[PDB]
């Protein structure tokens, strides 16, 4: 696990350089945005269950075949597992928001996600769609809430979209 | 990092971030400006700290500098000053991160095995960082000195 | 307490508390004057909070007071306000200590199968905490509310 | 994208338990033939199964009538069956128009699917399919559907199925109890999720719903209690041998430590202490420590004691430091005296393999643990955990796009490929389409076509392979040497070219009855060029038999490209091209495409015999990282040896 | 005795239906109804 | 693993329809066979030690495999092959009573090729050994039940080859 | 463990009542003296190796216990006592930080008293060693925090005896 | 693993013939060199950390690897490299005592190239480090036993490549 601070340390440690003007400015940018990052994390901690359920309800209306037969969200067992997965992605994005780094998103989520989903027969397309629906649900709620910075919210979910999804082009 | 420690603790229980952790990150964020002040003074005076505490080491412990010692010779003395420059850089990473995790992972895990292989007394390296603590403390304010010393003292404990 | 969480984490790695860990304690001990202030304004003003929370719950959920409910008897209805009084009591313990641990051990750890064996809906009690939260923070001042808010939100998380 | 892949072995989750499944797997886990018990489980089921067919057949046919009589009773204000896809607690009949069409379509299909799962339950003979799919359903349906209306709907169906059937008390009670389970599971609120807490900071915490661990076949858990009769005590010890040694070795070879068996049977040492002593025993040491590397023996020790694979990179790093310090005993001691071991198994319970179904799984070491739980794990001697974990942080490795197995050894002759089955060393890596592999040029480093594409037809000047060209005049080209001239000097040069042209297509020199004599003399007469001659030798039936037919399709394509062009394929773009030709046109056209390629024409003319131009970094390492051939200034600090000043 | 033949005898053919467009293409099904 | 019944229900659940006709026909053929499939299994279970005895005698014994240089020479290797043919008999019994070779897929042929190639076990010699079991079981139990065992024992044989 | 802050909470939890002014006064005392506890912990943490040595040399070294016949003679047993005193100081620091001696009741004096009787470890010599720890830590940190530290080290002394 | 005694037994066992005079001479050669092997093992065991000390100084120190960006910059990496050379020296002595390179192809090399590739460890550098060990070991013990040690250290270098 690595945050924005640890990533910058590791970058300068590799070269064996002291923290320069560019290094101090990037840290100062993190510390000024940090107050907004905790406040964004306080928002999603409040509405953890409500967002997951509503984003799923939007997903199964977009792609109805999931909750239909031969779908991988048909049964209660599958429905509970999918909402659990939707809970996972929101929880690890929650960690990624404060960290301001997608290393936590890589290490513990994305690293062996494709291998697992290909094994059980879990779709990878509707998954990243469900993550993107969650993103739009956070951003709209963050726009509604008194938050100055909301641009950093898109970052972890887009990284979740970029890494997991198949390379079309 | 403190942020690293807070998330990892939260993830292990799988419960999101607790209000107790969120308060500690908030304390880290607010104290980040003070952390950058201490780091800037350490990175700014990196040439002076190593030179002063290095000279302090060679006066207090002349045995390492004396023939038969580990740091005897122009090249070996330069390597010792390079080592002190490495540990001061590790301190600046620590101050910035808030904790002593970067100091651990890079240059504290297996120092005893390293300096045994080189034939360096570990108590003498413990002296050099302790002298680096005293020089750095006598450049910044009392609150800044007490904050920085906590990172230095952790190195001392891992050394000896 | 956040004091306990640090010394648990230190003992787990078999070491003393670190620089960033000790500062996390230092931050809490200073803001302890505010922590005391949370207790009095909730304990003495319990009767207003509990009555507002219950009247908003049974309005939004007219099922338990309705035939084939859960709290139909007057001895059963007192037990719903008993839980409300106990949860706000647990909130105060959590804030004062600084973490979720007091709320965790007493009224969160194995709380689902608690009400499952009493036919009390957990999705019904997740809406009970929200109205208790809304009533509490309304009486509290602006800066005081934001401190007490994430403690309530954690209870919501663990329920449903 | 991810830079490393652990593998994606097929996962088979048990969606629901049946009576045959419950009976067979019970003795399978015990490693026994089905005894008088488990046979009687089937015997009673197979006899009742004929009746269970009659239950479903009636319910499948009259399925339309049951759901019609249900919906009419529950929903009021019109007809609910317009758009078909006893104890009231206090329900209110829901309006059709008020509920909305979208909600009504859900309501109708669920009522049919409840009855459909009831019919499957009788046929299966186990209400497991009900228990799983009904337990955590009350909560999720509460939001936009009334619970009071559902209970009376099932209770209506209970009466509806009872009156329609009504055969015998030995027959109808099966219908009654399965419906009775259905309503009770639906009345039951959603249970708490199984929380897999992380043992340390390195490992993430997980959660699994109380539904996934209700069907996925519970692992038989054996606990040594001191009072047990010695038959089930033997069953505990046999299971303990089946965990540590992967198999019952006491049955197989009569390899057993009775010294340890006696102490546990009494209760002198616990099962925790037994596992400790059995994993530091010479019996385990010979089998799961001696044949394996320190890293792999560690990975095996994880599944034997903790019953899982190493979860994180930091965990492998920690436990490898232990096995380096004190060895096997210290490793075993660290594994048994862990916070995880005493939480899962405690002191009395035998360790068990916790996989896909037993607990929540992490998306990190999926395929690494899948191959580990297999009985073919102690044959994979290449570590799977520490390799993948390190490759995760690093970028994409020096590897063929279709895996490490697709790479041949860089040798003079013989297509030698790592077998998937023989010694599992499969290293998957997520390679995308436009991924060019960095290749080391045999000649000058400046003469690489990646940086200097103009210098593609530049000959390696005593740096790489020798270039063979038909520069000299072929014998009997012009009618200058009339009739005679027995000593025509330009004859040995073209014959040496032929042999080298044979050596390029087929790494080795061929036998007497293998040389294409027709193609040789046409080149010697000057009827065909070298380009045509190389093509003919690669279009030969011998090349098909020796390199194409015995090998995997893409392995055969890769090796052919390394022979005809003297270059490994850059990535997917080239490999997919020749693989598309291999599918549609065949082997001969793949040969044709590789010769008639522009890059072939640029590197080698009409007279130029192909040669090794580019190597893989792994291939050059095999050549120039041995004891000899390796220079002093490769990866070593060079000190200038000067005579001292006193000398 | 020849009742035991389940997998050894003649296999029972199973009806697997062709997969049809689902409610994701309800937009296009509406369009196909108006394209007449 | 999956048996025949769950495979029928799974195919019905994927299509999302009731067990109409074709699904019922495979079920009724399974339940009718079940009584004799239990009887065959019980005989195989009781004669498990004796079936192997004759099978090794027909195929493996008095051959180059048992002779020095072979893979069934050393006593440890002998007892391992005895255990292996005991596994093949048991998992063919399992698949008989399941009515599906899915147990042979996930528990036998998950990495039977992975273990045998790594150790250096002859495939042809193992195939002949299982073929010897097939003939012994057909002579001991019956020609009808032997063919019922035969389809699963040939599945391992084709699974190795 | 049960901290001094959580001590009044758990006492109110058993009573089932809210924290009164007669209970919060002890909490106010912990909030006031908390900054003293952190600095005391920071000094001990840094000088962890030195406190032990200054105590062992004062009490244990050049005595009958370190000489042949004693329990602290062999290097194996010498390293054990050094390890013990390292754990003794570390857990006393925890109790000093938490403000309560519950961690000494849970994670120290659980079965430590009975193990020492089993091996034949002298109780009087161990008490003297902890008393030697007490005097060193008071000289290093101060009289203000060292007297407070001395209470928890007395709890170990009273626990062993 | 196999030693020189077990190797010639197994070679006779696979053929299924008794140990003849030519096979007996292989044993007699080992029993002649056995005194040289035991004495060599005692020297290396004594200077186990000392041999590595000189080897790292000759090859690895003051190079690219130790400098920031290299594979021996961090103290964890450096300590692991010492640990790796401590492994190589210990197993080379095992193979020397055994008189066969069976343990090296079992516990040292079989799945080492794959790990070293994955971690990003330079094989070209570590080979030179083992060659640095080879020169130190031969100088300390002797020319007779250092050549014997040399073979097994070269065996590791060959397996790594
Ligand atoms: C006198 C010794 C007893 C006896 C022996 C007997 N043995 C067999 C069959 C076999 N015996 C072995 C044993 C070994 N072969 C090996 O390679 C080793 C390890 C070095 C041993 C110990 C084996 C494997 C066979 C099979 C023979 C083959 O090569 O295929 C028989 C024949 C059994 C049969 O009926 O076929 C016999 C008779 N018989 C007695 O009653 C004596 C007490
Ligand atoms: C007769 C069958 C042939 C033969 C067999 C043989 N097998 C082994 C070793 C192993 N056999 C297995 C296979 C399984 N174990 C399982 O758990 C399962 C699934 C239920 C099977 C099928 C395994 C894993 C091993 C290795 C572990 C062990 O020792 O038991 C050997 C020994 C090989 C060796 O030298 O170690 C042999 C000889 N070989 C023949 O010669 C026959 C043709
Ligand atoms: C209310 C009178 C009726 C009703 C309405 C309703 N159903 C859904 C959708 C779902 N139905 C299920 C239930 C099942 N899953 C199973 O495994 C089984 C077999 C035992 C059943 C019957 C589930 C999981 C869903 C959600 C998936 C989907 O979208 O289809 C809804 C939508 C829920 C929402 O508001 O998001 C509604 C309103 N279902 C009943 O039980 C009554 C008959
Ligand atoms: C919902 C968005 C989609 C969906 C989900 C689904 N997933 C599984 C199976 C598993 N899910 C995981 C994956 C993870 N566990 C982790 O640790 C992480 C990283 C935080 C993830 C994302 C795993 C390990 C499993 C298998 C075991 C388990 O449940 O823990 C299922 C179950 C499949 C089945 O039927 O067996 C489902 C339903 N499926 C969809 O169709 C949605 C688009
Ligand atoms: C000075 C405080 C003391 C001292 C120093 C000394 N060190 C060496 C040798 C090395 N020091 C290191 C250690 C590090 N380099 C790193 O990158 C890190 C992590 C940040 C550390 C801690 C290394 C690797 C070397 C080897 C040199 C190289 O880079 O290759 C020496 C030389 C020893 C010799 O004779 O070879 C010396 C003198 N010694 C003292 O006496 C002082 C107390
Ligand atoms: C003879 C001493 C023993 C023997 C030899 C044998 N070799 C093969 C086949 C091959 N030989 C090689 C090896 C090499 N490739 C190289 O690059 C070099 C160095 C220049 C060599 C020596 C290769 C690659 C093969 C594979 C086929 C080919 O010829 O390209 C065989 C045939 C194996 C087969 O089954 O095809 C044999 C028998 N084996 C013995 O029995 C002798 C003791
Ligand atoms: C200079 C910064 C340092 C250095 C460089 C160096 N490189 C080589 C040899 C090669 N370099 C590459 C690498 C690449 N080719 C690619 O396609 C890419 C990606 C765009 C790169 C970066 C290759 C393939 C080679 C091998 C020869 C070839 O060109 O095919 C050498 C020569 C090594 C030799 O012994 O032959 C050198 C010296 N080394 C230093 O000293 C600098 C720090
Ligand atoms: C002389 C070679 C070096 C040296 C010696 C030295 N040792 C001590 C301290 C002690 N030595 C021991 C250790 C042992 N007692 C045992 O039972 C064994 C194993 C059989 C040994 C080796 C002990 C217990 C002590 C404590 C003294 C006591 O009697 O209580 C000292 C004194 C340290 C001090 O200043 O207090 C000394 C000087 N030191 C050197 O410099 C030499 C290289
Ligand atoms: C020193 C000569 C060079 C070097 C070594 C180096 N190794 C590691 C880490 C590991 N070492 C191994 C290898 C082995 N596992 C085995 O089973 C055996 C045979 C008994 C060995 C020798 C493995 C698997 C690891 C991983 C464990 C770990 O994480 O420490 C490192 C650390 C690299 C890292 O931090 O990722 C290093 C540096 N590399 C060099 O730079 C030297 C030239």
């Amino acid at each position: 696990m690595r945050d924005a601070v640890t990533t910058l340390i590791k970058n300068y440690d590799l070269t064996g350089r002291y923290l320069d003007r560019n290094a101090m400015d990037e840290l100062k940018a993190y510390f000024e945005s940090g107050s907004a990052r905790i406040a964004a994390a306080a928002m999603i901690n409040a509405n953890s269950a409500t967002i997951v359920k509503r984003a799923a309800a939007q997903l199964f209306e977009e792609i109805p075949e999931l909750i239909r037969p031969s779908g991988n969200a048909y049964t209660t067992r599958r429905f509970s597992a999918c909402l659990r997965d939707m809970d996972y992605y929101l929880r690890y994005a929650s960690y990624a928001l404060i960290a301001a780094d997608n290393n936590v998103l890589d290490e513990r989520v994305l690293q062996g996600l494709r291998e697992t989903y290909n094994s059980l027969g879990v779709p990878i397309g509707p998954t990243v769609r469900g993550i993107q629906i969650m993103k739009e649900m956070i951003e709209a709620m963050a726009e509604d809430s008194s938050l100055n910075s909301t641009d950093f919210i898109a970052s972890p979910f887009d990284h979740m979209t970029r890494e997991l999804s198949e390379l079309s082009v | 990092s403190i942020v690293t420690k807070s998330i990892v603790n939260a993830d292990a229980e799988a419960r999101y971030l607790s209000p107790g952790e969120l308060d500690r990150i908030k304390a880290f964020v607010t104290g980040g400006a003070a952390r950058l002040r201490i780091a800037e003074t350490l990175t700014g005076s990196r040439e002076t700290i190593v030179k002063q505490a290095g000279d302090r080491l060679f006066q207090k412990r002349p045995d390492i500098v004396s023939p038969g010692g580990n740091a005897y010779g122009e090249e070996m003395t330069a390597t010792c000053l390079r080592d002190m420059d490495y540990y001061l850089r590790l301190v600046t990473y620590g101050v910035v991160s808030g904790d002593v995790t970067p100091i651990e992972e890079i240059g504290l895990v297996g120092v005893r095995e390293m300096y045994r292989s080189l034939g360096t007394p570990i108590e003498a390296v413990a002296q050099s960082v302790r002298e680096m603590k005293e020089v750095a403390s006598g450049l910044m304010s009392s609150d800044d000195a007490a904050e920085a010393s906590a990172y230095f003292d952790f190195v001392i404990g891992k050394m000896s | 307490s956040v004091v306990s969480q640090v010394i648990l984490q230190a003992d787990d790695q078999l070491r003393y508390p670190t620089s960033g860990e000790l500062k996390g304690i230092q931050a809490f001990l200073t803001t302890g004057a505010q922590r005391i202030r949370i207790a009095e304004t909730l304990a003495e003003n319990e009767k207003k909070i509990v009555d507002q929370a219950q009247k908003q719950l049974f309005k939004k959920h007219p099922e338990y007071r309705a035939p084939g409910g859960n709290a139909y008897g007057q001895r059963q209805y007192n037990q719903c306000l008993r839980d409300y009084g106990w949860y706000l009591r647990l909130v105060t313990y959590g804030v004062l200590a600084g973490n979720k641990e007091p709320i965790e051990t007493t009224g969160l750890i194995g709380v689902k199968e608690m009400y499952n064996s009493l036919n009390v809906p957990v999705p019904g009690m997740v809406d009970a905490v929200t109205v208790l939260k809304d009533a509490a923070l309304g009486l509290l001042s602006a800066e005081d509310a934001n401190e007490t808010a994430p403690y309530f939100d954690y209870i919501i998380q663990f329920m449903s | 994208s991810v830079k490393a892949s652990g593998g994606s072995s097929l996962a088979r989750p048990q969606l629901y338990q049946t009576v045959p499944v419950s009976a067979i797997s019970q003795a399978e886990q015990q490693d026994r033939f089905l005894e008088g018990s488990e046979l009687n489980e089937l015997t009673a089921y197979f006899q009742s199964g004929a009746l269970r067919l009659e239950i479903a057949e009636t319910l499948t046919q009259n399925a339309d009538l049951i759901v019609s009589r249900a919906a009419n009773r529950i929903f009021t204000g019109g007809s609910p069956l317009s758009y078909l896809e006893p104890i009231p607690p206090g329900f209110r009949p829901i309006n059709i128009a008020r509920y909305g069409p979208s909600n009504m379509q859900k309501s109708l299909r669920d009522m049919s699917w409840f009855l459909r799962y009831t019919t499957y339950a009788i046929v299966a003979g186990d209400p497991n399919i009900i228990v799983v799919n009904t337990r955590g359903l009350k909560e999720v349906i509460e939001n936009a559907c009334s619970i009071d209306a559902t209970i009376v709907a099932i209770q209506e169906m209970r009466a509806a199925s009872a009156d329609y059937f009504r055969n015998n008390a030995q027959a109808k009670e099966i219908v009654l109890q399965y419906f009775d389970i259905l309503l009770s599971e639906f009345k039951a609120p959603t249970p708490a999720n199984k929380v897999r807490q992380g043992p340390s900071n390195d490992i993430q915490g997980l959660e699994l719903p109380q539904s996934y661990f209700n069907a996925a076949a519970k692992r038989q858990k054996y606990a040594m209690k001191p009072g047990l009769s010695a038959l089930e005590k033997n069953a505990v010890i046999k299971a303990a041998y089946r965990q540590i040694f992967e198999r019952d070795i006491t049955k197989a070879y009569s390899q057993s430590i009775s010294y340890l068996e006696s102490q546990v049977r009494n209760g002198d040492i616990s099962m925790k202490e037994f596992v400790r002593r059995l994993a530091k025993s010479p019996l385990y040491r010979k089998q799961f420590f001696e044949p394996f590397i320190n890293s792999r023996a560690l990975e095996l020790a994880f599944r034997h004691i903790l019953g899982r694979g190493p979860s994180s990179r930091e965990e492998v790093q920690k436990y490898f430091s232990i096995v380096s310090s004190g060895g096997l005993p210290a490793l075993v001691d660290a594994l048994v005296d862990s916070q995880e071991y005493a939480d899962y198994f405690g002191e009395e319970t035998v360790p068990y393999l916790r996989g896909l179904g037993v607990e929540a799984q992490e998306c990190r070491n999926w395929g690494m643990q899948q191959d580990l739980f297999s009985y073919s794990a102690p044959f994979r001697k290449v570590p799977q955990f520490i390799t993948t974990f390190a490759q995760y942080d690093r970028p994409l490795p020096d590897q063929h796009v279709y895996g490490s197995g697709n790479d041949p050894l860089e040798i003079q002759f013989g297509a030698i490929f790592p077998k998937e089955t023989r010694n599992p060393s499969k290293r998957p890596a997520p390679f995308n389409k436009d991924t060019k592999r960095i290749l080391i040029h045999r000649g000058p480093a400046v003469n690489n076509q990646v940086g200097n594409p103009s210098a593609v037809g530049e000959f390696p000047g005593s740096l790489g392979a020798k270039v063979f060209r038909l520069n000299g005049g072929l014998p009997g080209a012009k009618v200058g040497k009339n009739t005679g001239t027995s000593v025509k000097f330009g004859e040995s040069s073209t014959q040496a070219l032929i042999r080298a042209a044979y050596r390029q297509v087929f790494g080795r020199d061929l036998y007497e009855g293998q040389r294409l004599s027709v193609a040789e003399i046409q080149l010697e007469n000057g009827d065909i060029s070298v380009r045509e001659f190389i093509k003919r030798l690669a279009k030969s039936e011998l090349f098909l038999k020796l390199y194409w037919a015995p090998h995997y399709v893409c392995k055969a394509i890769e090796y052919m490209h390394r022979r005809l062009l003297g270059r490994p394929t850059y990535g997917r773009q080239e490999m997919n091209q020749y693989f598309d030709i291999a599918s549609k046109q065949g082997f001969y056209a793949v040969v044709e495409a590789m010769i008639d390629s522009k890059e072939y024409s640029d590197a080698f003319g009409e007279d130029t015999v192909p040669y090794e131009r580019y190597l893989t970094p792994g291939g050059l390492q095999m050549r120039s990282a041995r004891v000899g051939s390796l220079r002093e200034d490769i990866g070593q600090r060079v000190d200038k040896e000067v005579t001292p000043r006193f000398v | 005795p020849s009742q035991v033949a389940f997998a050894s005898g003649d296999p029972i053919p199973q009806n697997v239906a062709r997969r049809t467009p689902g409610p994701s293409l309800n937009r296009f099904k509406e369009m196909a109804r108006q394209v007449k | 693993m999956q048996d025949a019944i769950t495979a029928v229900i799974n195919s019905a659940d994927v299509q999302g329809k009731y067990l109409d006709g074709a699904a019922m026909d495979k079920l009724k053929s399974y339940f009718a066979s079940g009584e004799l499939r239990v009887r065959a299994a019980s005989v195989i279970s009781a004669n498990a030690a004796t079936i192997v005895k004759e099978a090794v005698a027909k195929s493996l014994l008095y051959s180059d495999v048992t002779r020095p240089g072979g893979n069934m020479y050393t006593t440890r290797r002998y007892a391992a092959c005895i255990r292996d043919l005991d596994y093949y008999l048991r998992y063919a019994t399992y698949a008989m009573l399941a009515g599906d070779a899915s147990i042979l897929d996930e528990r036998v042929l998950n990495g039977l090729k992975e273990t045998y190639n790594s150790l250096g076990v002859p495939i042809s010699s193992t195939v002949q050994a299982i073929q010897a079991i097939k003939e012994v079981t057909a002579s001991l139990v019956g020609a009808d039940a032997g063919k019922e065992m035969g389809v699963y024992l040939d599945y391992i044989c084709s699974g190795l080859s």
